[PDB]
């Protein structure tokens, strides 16, 4: 063995061990177009790479070689195709496959090939017992890797592993509550494990959010999380929700605030509420504000939102041509 | 009036689009203020040199760039060695929306190269003798369409290539990127737009894919890249426009979805960001706010009488200002924000966001909208291919000529 970066490194062609391989060209044609001048080390190992794959060469040099090739190239899913065909055929341990890997995704994990490796260790190992504290270790350095967070969910699912998984987010709420895929990963645990039919989970998150929105104020990601987990059932359809928003409106507001109160109006115009217009004018107020003022930058968006209001919500909407 | 200032990003209220932490400081804030502080920088930099702005496309600049790496990159490109195909798609995109002549011996080196990079058994790979994968394949159909020649149409082997998709699609829906490889919705939309191009969608090719994407919206109203995951720009630009190639965009529920892009918009910089609370990035200018005429198609389709007949529902002028002012490099080609250096993707994906948001167009109804010079103009894009609309009409009619394979 010897590791890409070690200060010993020698190249390929230069290993006696591999003195029987003619290495292969890449192909790229007469006049080549986007062709990447490859530094010695680079060219050096895929020129031996074309060759073990072009031969079909199940061998455990080949093995090696394609540790070296990923480190070259890590998205090269052709090599890492190869080499999950050489750990099955040479019958390589996996599990020091796996300490692999984690080491291969500690150094580059914004990168599909690796985590998707990693998957397929675990489906045949059929071992998940090393993942959450693994990925608390990738996240521990960038809490909003998707990779990360894709595989995470992945684990939880297949294995049932939900136990302890509102702590963990907990846990990272706490550290940044401005997680946005904290706050996806807190919904993920609920979709699946009691739902928000049930009236005191529903509750419980609704209290929750509002505790977070009434500290960081200004923090989108409550902001959304609450309109989710409401908006299904209907945000009208919780009458309390929209005084205690307005109770926030002196010393917590914000645009986020401001375009809450738009979206309970809109849904208590769809269904038909007690003082039609009256609902229908503070909700055009609103939109000029945000327009006008308070969210300029989505002034294309809430003039559109003023208009749909109006064209399907005021007393003339209903009335014939004629008339 | 004289003490107006045109520039959005540059007016006085400007400033008080500025962070609020609310006294709570965590990475994300941060994180979101150092960007801030630099790109203010930016915006002030005329005024501290009392100089007048002027809003000037590096035309010649990015045209050096993009010449000479449609034929040599360096030793840094190393890692997009399996994505060679891409960079053919970039630099020639570019090209295209400089409008770029692409001459008839560079149109014919890259026909050969990805007849070299096709695969005997269907699609490309991201190089030659490398197995085949859908995100390559996506990028040399795109990239034989831009060149659209006669020569360039029939290097696809479209019954292979049916061959290729049908292999990877699964029971659920969705597809896989390659053999053996990982299910995410970008494989779903790489299959619709090769298909669709090349005329080879058969009547179950997509069974229950338009449902797949569909589960991929989550409470945010974007669209994450399985069931279960954050909403991303990347994956809400391919779960939408991969239903508009379906002719199933009511699947998703529009209104969530336009909601959460419009608010991906960053009120101070004016560019977007790929997801809630990140930080914004010039290639977003085309993953997000290219969805918005999509969702302009979408909704007028469904006659909303309130959809406007001049603009797309984002800032126009203020993310023209961000690409402008904040991606250009100085030696030529785009890139993410200040203080990131430049490349092909990048260069890609500001000029088709800066495209987006100069034209609109809604039938016959079309308004531009050109920040700075008026050379600044770029040729249109298409929204669902991120080609040229006419490439798009070329292909199809060309491949609408040929058979459906097995009829
Ligand atoms: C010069 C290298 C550019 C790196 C960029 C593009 N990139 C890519 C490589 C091959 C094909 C392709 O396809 C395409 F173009 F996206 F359609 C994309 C990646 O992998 C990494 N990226 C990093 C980036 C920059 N800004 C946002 N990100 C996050 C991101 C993640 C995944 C994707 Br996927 C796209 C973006
Ligand atoms: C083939 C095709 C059409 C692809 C388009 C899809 C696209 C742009 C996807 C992005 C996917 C992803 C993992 C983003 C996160 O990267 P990040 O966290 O490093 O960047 P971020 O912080 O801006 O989200
Ligand atoms: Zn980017």
């Amino acid at each position: 063995f010897l590791s890409l970066d070690s200060p010993t490194y020698v190249l390929y062609r230069d290993r006696a061990e591999w003195a029987d391989i003619d290495p292969v060209p890449q192909n790229d044609g007469p006049s080549p177009v986007v062709q990447i001048i490859y530094s010695e080390k680079f060219r050096d190992v895929y020129d031996y790479f074309r060759a073990v794959l072009q031969r079909d060469e199940r061998s455990e040099r080949a093995f090696k070689l394609t540790r070296d090739a990923i480190e070259l190239n890590a998205a090269n899913y052709t090599v890492w195709h190869f080499r999950r065909v050489l750990l099955r055929s040479l019958q390589k341990d996996l599990q020091e496959e796996m300490n692999y890997i984690i080491a291969i995704i500690e150094e580059q994990p914004k990168n599909y090939q690796v985590w998707h490796h990693r998957r397929v260790l675990v489906e045949w190992l059929k071992d998940p017992s090393q993942e959450l504290e693994f990925i608390a270790d990738i996240l521990n350095q960038d809490a909003k890797n998707y990779h990360a967070w894709q595989h995470r969910q992945w684990v939880i699912q297949e294995f049932r592993l939900w136990d302890n998984e509102l702590q963990y987010v907990d846990q990272l709420l706490k550290e940044d509550v401005r997680n946005n895929s904290v706050w996806n990963q807190r919904h993920f645990v609920i979709s699946n494990t009691t739902g928000y039919s049930d009236r005191a989970v529903l509750e419980r998150e609704v209290q929750y959010t509002l505790e977070m929105i009434k500290l960081v104020p200004h923090n989108e990601s409550a902001w959304n999380y609450l309109k989710g987990i409401l908006q299904d059932r209907g945000l009208s359809r919780y009458p309390n929700l929209l005084n205690q928003l307005l109770d926030l409106q002196p010393s917590h507001s914000s645009p986020y605030l401001i375009a809450f109160l738009v979206d309970i109006y809109e849904d208590m115009l769809e269904n038909q509420c007690d003082n039609k217009e009256d609902i229908l004018n503070k909700a055009l107020e609103l939109c000029e504000i945000l327009a006008k003022e308070k969210d300029t930058i989505r002034k294309e968006y809430w003039r559109y939102i003023g208009r749909s209001l109006q064209s399907k919500h005021s007393r003339e909407s209903d009335i014939p041509a004629s008339v | 009036p004289v003490w107006s200032e045109p520039l959005y990003s540059l007016r006085p209220e400007h400033a008080r689009e500025r962070l609020q932490d609310d006294s709570v400081e965590t990475v994300t804030s941060i994180e979101q203020a150092k960007v801030e502080e630099k790109i203010q920088e930016v915006f002030s930099s005329y005024k501290f040199n009392h100089l007048v702005p002027r809003l000037v496309l590096q035309r010649e600049k990015h045209f050096h760039y993009l010449k000479r790496g449609l034929r040599q990159l360096t030793d840094a490109y190393e890692c997009l060695d399996a994505s060679r195909p891409w960079l053919c798609y970039w630099i020639l995109h570019s090209l295209e929306l400089l409008d770029e002549p692409i001459p008839q011996i560079v149109a014919t080196d890259v026909c050969q190269f990805l007849e070299l990079c096709q695969s005997p058994d269907g699609g490309f790979g991201g190089g030659p003798g490398q197995y085949p994968h859908l995100a390559p394949t996506y990028a040399a159909v795109n990239a034989l369409c831009i060149i659209g020649t006669e020569e360039a149409y029939n290097v696809i082997n479209r019954e292979k290539l049916l061959q290729y998709l049908y292999s990877l699609k699964q029971p659920d829906g969705s597809f896989l990127m390659h053999v053996g490889g990982e299910v995410d919705v970008r494989s779903a939309y790489c299959a619709a737009s090769v298909a669709s191009l090349t005329n080879i969608i058969t009547p179950d090719l997509f069974e229950g894919t338009a449902e797949w994407i569909a589960r991929c919206q989550n409470w945010e109203g974007g669209i994450g890249g399985v069931p279960g995951m954050e909403a991303h720009g990347g994956y809400t630009f391919c779960g939408l426009a991969a239903l508009v190639i379906l002719k199933k965009e009511r699947s998703l529920n529009l209104k969530s979805l336009l909601q959460w892009v419009t608010s991906r918009q960053m009120r101070f910089e004016g560019g977007f960001q790929g997801r809630c609370n990140k930080l914004v990035d010039g290639c977003y200018s085309f993953w997000q706010a290219g969805l918005l005429p999509l969702l302009h198609r979408a909704l007028h389709a469904q006659g909303d009488p309130a959809l406007s007949m001049s603009h797309w529902m984002f800032h126009q002028q203020a993310l023209q200002e961000y690409i402008l002012m904040c991606c250009q490099c100085p030696a030529g080609g785009l890139l993410d924000k200040p203080g990131k250096s430049r490349d092909f993707y990048h260069t890609c994906y500001c000029l088709s966001g800066l495209s987006i948001a100069q034209h609109f167009g809604s039938g016959a109804m079309l308004h531009d909208v050109v920040m700075g010079v008026p050379e600044n103009v770029l040729q249109p894009t298409h929204p669902v291919y991120n080609i040229g609309p006419d490439k798009v009409i070329q292909a199809t009619t060309h491949f609408l000529q040929k058979p459906v394979p097995g009829f």
